């Protein structure tokens, strides 16, 4: 069974920038995609970035050229840094892996100023 | 040496009974002409007169025609056995081949496999069967020929019995020197046919360099060392004939020598003289090809044993005792990991697929390689290493074979087609426990009668191979057609061909939309139809579950299969 | 006959007269021994004479070792002009099958083409050199054996002599009778082979239905009319020989009867009656043998049609006659459009590719589909159907092919490597032009010095096959050492591999790096650092030039080949 | 050789929409990639869009989600419709074929 951990911050200032790790384990980390989704109070859950096998990347409408995505061989953890936060993108943030309907992570919730 | 082998051939005792008794006459016969010319000699012309010379024109016609008619049924009725036994022997092998797992139908060896059973075990018992109807005939014989020269003399054949076996010895050495010259010069066949084999295949880059001048050059020397190779076997073979002739003929000197001796003579009529000189020359054919048994027995043990290694060999492992009906569940991959035999890459590594009951998923993918075989995973064609293939909570190494398999329908676009009637084909191997109204009514329920009513025959047409056949238009449509009468549990597609056939996805698309409206179906696909409507989707990277997800909650969650969507849009 | 055959072998008219010399001996041996049976008979036995019974055993010594050394020289040189002529017709036969067009070798061919000219070769100077033995031998048996019956008799052999002809005639009309069985036992034989083999190609089915049951009665019945027809075979067989053998025998009966009817005859001593009768049982096989000769011609004249129909078949089109020492330019694609042979679908619609002298253009498609084609079409391996291809002003159609393949190099992996030395590798067809020097400069400028002087001897090591085979990135490499030496200004790269990044991939973009530094050069590409340095990228999709630029002017135009790079990325 | 005609408009008040289409003929419309590129007076030529064989369209940086382009297979044509025009947009547009070392038409100023 592949298992993952997820590791944040909390609340930051407004336009700020901040780096989140995830690790994962029992896994061939290599190949498999790996994604972040964020879920609203009152939204559902929606990703916002993701990579693939080759280091693709991709990006939603909503924030586009504004985070950025990054994987490590070596550790097996993966890195997301925001840039220029905004206040009504405070909510839960999860760690996923192997698309939308494979596995989740614990989740962490992170506010903005 | 076959002591404890005789009743392998035991029902057919009667043949071999009926060629001894028939063989060894042939060879009466040949006695008696000789034992005869005696009388013809000295009692029809010394003796003054007539009165033999009309027997005797007679008697050898009908000694001719007892030679003419024994050699006819001996061949005959040991041929008879021959092919009884040459049956017996390929159909237990085939029906061998037909639980040997598929691992090695694999392209391991099938290009010459049938020719080297039926060639192989037609050398089987082409030369056992000389051999039996060589050293009986042959063997017969010589005792004949003893006899009827001891019945008329008593010295000559003493010498000759105490001589022959000096000739048999010379005939074996020299034949010695054949076969011994035979296998070097057969290995140094192969390195000259390798070399010739090896200037062509890379004439592309012959022509391109403008090298032809090297190249004629290159087969004159390999030809010249060909014209030496066949010079030195011919002027070997071209020696083993005279050396022996001129033993035995030395034999002959002796023997004839032997008649000066003043007590030789007054013992030898003209005649007697002339019976054992021509049982004499006689003599040399069945001595030569009597020493020589060993040659046919040993080409006949050396099939035997090259085809009793293959009789029994590995199988399918059959194990478990536990038994299925309709195993109508979930099957679970749980962290499966297989690998084809003679490679080194895993194929599968570590692998979740969790399969609903009553629903599909689809095996989307950019290779076209590392998919088809979970298609031979499900079924058991192979076996995996390192992994557990949960179906109803057991495993498919503890289920019996012919249950688990019974389950899966491999409708596909290449389905093998029986050379048999169509609403054989369609039935397959319960034609017994089917009635032919299910089977119209399927053939009409896969959409498939449209086309089955246009032949000319019907539910009696063969549309097997070295028949009339199906185009690849409907061979899978005859597929689903058997799928829906067979009422599996378990479904794999295949989708083989990149895109429908012109104007026939209309009945592809629906009948398979009736074959699929229930009964688990994990769908090997590649086209944007059966995909869409799936149920979830998993993905395929080269060795391993990517992306998995139902398509309209993935193509948000770019990824994966978004980017061989693009591409295939 | 064919008179037209004798100056094709008059080389060797002196092996074909010292077989002919010392061929007829053997038959004289065989007729002078049995004439000399007389006075072994009467003169040996009836009378007292003991004279002649005391040298006979050393002349019959002498008469055999005659015949075995008649025998030798008769089988050796007649297979040593065999040899040679059978040597004569491959080196003439190869020396056409290079200069058919590549489209015979691309799969038109079985890999047993070699087999197939070696074995109707040899199969045809088989038949044709036994022709000669039997005709040769048999007729001056039948001629010793009529004079031995004139010498000794007045009226048998004149029975004989009229009587012959009978029994030659029933040979024929029983040979003929036998030979049509063979054919008509062949069709049925060829269908059951096919329907025996139709089983086992989807063997996969057979266990998935659960069908062995409607399996194994399918072969039984298969086999059963194997075994039948195997049986109408033989059955056919034992007939051929006990009938020709009976008219013979009707013969001797007559023979027999003759010689004792009336009292005119009966002037023959007991002697000369048992050489005419000798005579008699010994000339069946030359009887037999000369009147089947007729099948024998047909074997050989049927092989040799079949190799006459290849001999002269067609070649490459040569046209034109200009000449290029080298075209140091700019090659043009205008307007062509390729049609595979043996197919519908043109793989090369309208095509404008331009080549920049110097510069270099990289073909860069997804599909493997007609990219390989292109670098067919620059050096006429293949001839176009519409369009021209200008190279420096002139046509392909219009060069020599011997002048416009010196210009391109097919610098791949994969390049075929001769099993030679590797000098000779490395400055094939023209180590006379070329001296070592320039093969030792070269070989460091591909910095190919690595497979080298590691190796056992480096410039004399054998590396082709029956060679020492060095790794399939070194076959490459050897490909760069040879362009660099010949220095041709037309490159065509293939980069097939891509796989040996261990420091491997490091030095072949080394090598490469000065290889296209100069010599315009149409690179088939995949790898991304060669695509990057490229100078016009033209890409092209499953038929046709699709969208072309530079790679750093393209990304902003997305385009198909950023589309695909961001796969290939 | 191939040819390509381009029609387009002049002059329009900005904020409005249009439709411009490029005629090409004489070669294998159906697969070559189709594209459209504009050129300031001072600035050099820019891409806009581009069509493949596939139809996987794209939209290069400045109007994603604004422009939108299609072909006529029958008609052996390309639409290039047009909406919410800027005053920074006016510039020569021009239509082309195969890639940007291709082939180019006449084109028409749009202001
Ligand atoms: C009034 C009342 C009188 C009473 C009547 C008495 C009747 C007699 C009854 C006969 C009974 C039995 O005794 C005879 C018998 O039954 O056997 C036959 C014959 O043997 C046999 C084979 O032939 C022999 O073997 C070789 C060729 O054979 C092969 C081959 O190896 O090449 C094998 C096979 O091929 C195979 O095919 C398979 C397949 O086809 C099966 O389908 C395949 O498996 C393979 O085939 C292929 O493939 C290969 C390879 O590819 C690898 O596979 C190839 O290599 C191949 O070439 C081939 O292509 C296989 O190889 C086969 O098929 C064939 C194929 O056709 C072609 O390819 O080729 C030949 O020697 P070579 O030079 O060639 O090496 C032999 O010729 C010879 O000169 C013999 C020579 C031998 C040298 C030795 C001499 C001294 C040695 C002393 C030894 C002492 C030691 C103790 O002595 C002489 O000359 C000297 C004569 C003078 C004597 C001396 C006098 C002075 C002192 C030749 N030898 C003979 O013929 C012997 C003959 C001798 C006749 C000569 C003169 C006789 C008078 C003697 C005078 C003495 C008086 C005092 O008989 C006698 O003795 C007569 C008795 C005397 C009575 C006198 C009273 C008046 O054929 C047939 O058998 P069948 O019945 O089954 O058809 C048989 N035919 C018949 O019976 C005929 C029948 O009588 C009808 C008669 C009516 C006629 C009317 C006009
Ligand atoms: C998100 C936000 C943004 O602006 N991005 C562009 C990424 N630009 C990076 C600067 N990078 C310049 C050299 N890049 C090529 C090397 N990249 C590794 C070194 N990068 C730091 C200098 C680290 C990055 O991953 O990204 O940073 C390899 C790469 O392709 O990642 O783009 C790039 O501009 C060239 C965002 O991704
Ligand atoms: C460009 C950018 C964008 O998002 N567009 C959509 C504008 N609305 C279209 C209406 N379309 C409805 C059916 N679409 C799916 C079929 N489309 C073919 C027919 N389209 C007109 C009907 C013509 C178009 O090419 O795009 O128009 C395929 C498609 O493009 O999908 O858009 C869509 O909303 C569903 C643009 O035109």
């Amino acid at each position: 069974q592949m298992q993952l951990v997820e590791s944040g911050g909390g609340l930051v200032q407004a336009g700020g920038s901040l780096r989140l790790s995830c690790a994962v384990s029992g896994s061939i980390f290599s190949i498999i995609t790996l994604a972040w989704y964020r879920q609203a109070p009152g939204k559902p859950r929606e990703n916002v970035a993701t990579i693939t096998r080759g280091s693709r990347t991709s990006y939603a409408d909503s924030v586009k050229g504004r985070f950025c995505i990054s994987k490590d061989n070596a550790k097996s953890t993966v890195y997301l840094q925001m840039n220029k936060l905004k206040p009504e993108d405070t909510a839960d943030y999860y760690c996923n892996a192997e698309g939308p309907a494979g596995y989740w992570g614990q989740g962490t919730p992170v506010t903005v100023s | 040496t076959f002591r404890r082998l005789w009743p392998t051939i035991a029902p057919f005792k009667a043949g071999l009974i009926v060629a001894g008794v028939a063989l060894i006459l042939n060879a009466a016969s040949d006695t008696f002409m000789l034992s005869l010319l005696k009388p013809l000699l000295d009692d029809g012309f010394g003796k003054t007169d007539r009165s033999v010379l009309v027997w005797m024109p007679l008697v050898v016609i009908g000694l001719m025609i007892l030679r003419g008619i024994t050699s006819y049924v001996s061949s005959y009725c040991i041929s008879w056995v021959s092919g009884k036994v040459v049956m017996t022997m390929r159909r237990r092998l085939f029906g061998h081949m037909m639980g040997m797992p598929v691992s090695f139908f694999d392209k391991q060896s099938t290009g010459t496999l049938l020719s080297r059973i039926t060639y192989d075990s037609e050398q089987v018992a082409s030369s056992s069967s000389g051999a039996l109807i060589t050293v009986v005939r042959e063997g017969a014989s010589i005792i004949g020929l003893f006899i009827m020269m001891f019945y008329y003399s008593w010295q000559l054949s003493i010498i000759l019995i105490v001589l022959a076996p000096i000739v048999s010895i010379a005939i074996r050495v020299v034949s010695k020197r054949f076969r011994n010259i035979s296998k070097n010069m057969q290995n140094t066949m192969g390195q000259v046919t390798t070399s010739a084999e090896q200037m062509l295949k890379g004439h592309k880059e012959v022509l391109i360099f403008g090298g032809q001048e090297v190249e004629t050059k290159r087969f004159d020397k390999v030809s010249n060392r060909m014209r030496l190779q066949g010079m030195k076997m011919v002027s070997a073979s071209s020696i083993s004939d005279p050396i022996i002739q001129l033993i035995a003929s030395l034999a002959l000197a002796f023997v004839l020598y032997a008649a000066s001796f003043p007590s030789v003579m007054d013992s030898l009529t003209a005649g007697t003289i002339t019976v054992v000189f021509s049982s004499m020359i006689a003599l040399m054919r069945p001595l030569k090809s009597l020493t020589n048994v060993n040659a046919q027995f040993q080409r006949g043990m050396a099939a035997c044993q090259t085809l009793f290694t293959i009789l029994d060999s590995e199988q399918e492992k059959d194990e478990g005792k536990r038994v299925i009906e309709r195993a109508t569940g979930d099957v679970e991959f749980r962290n499966v990991t297989f690998t084809y035999p003679g490679r080194d890459v895993p194929a599968l590594r570590n692998i979740n697929l969790k399969i609903p009951a009553g629903k599909t998923v689809a095996l989307v993918g950019r290779s076209g390689s590392g998919k088809s075989t979970i298609a031979s995973l499900i079924t058991r064609f192979y076996d995996i290493d390192e992994g557990e293939i949960l179906m109803d909570g057991h495993d498919l190494r503890e289920y019996t074979l012919a249950s688990l398999r019974n389950q899966v329908a491999l409708v596909s676009q290449n389905v093998h087609l029986f050379n048999d009637t169509v609403a054989n084909n369609i039935a397959y191997a319960r034609t017994e426990q089917y009635s032919r109204e299910q089977i119209e009514e399927a053939a009409r329920m896969a959409y498939a009668m449209d086309f089955i009513n246009k032949m000319d025959n019907g539910l009696d047409t063969v549309i097997g191979e070295n028949g009339v056949l199906l185009s690849g238009g409907q061979r899978q449509r005859i597929a689903i057609a058997r799928a829906l009468l067979r009422d599996s549990p378990i479904l794999i597609l295949d989708e083989a061909t990149s895109a429908l056939d012109t104007e026939s996805e209309r009945a592809i698309q629906a009948a398979l939309d009736e074959l699929q409206k229930n009964r688990t179906s994990l769908v090997i696909a590649h086209r944007l139809s059966t995909i869409e409507k799936a149920d979830e989707i998993v993905v395929v990277e080269d060795g391993v579950i990517v992306e998995r997800g139902t398509h309209n909650d993935l193509l948000e969650h770019r990824g994966v299969y978004a980017q061989l969507h693009k591409m295939q849009f």
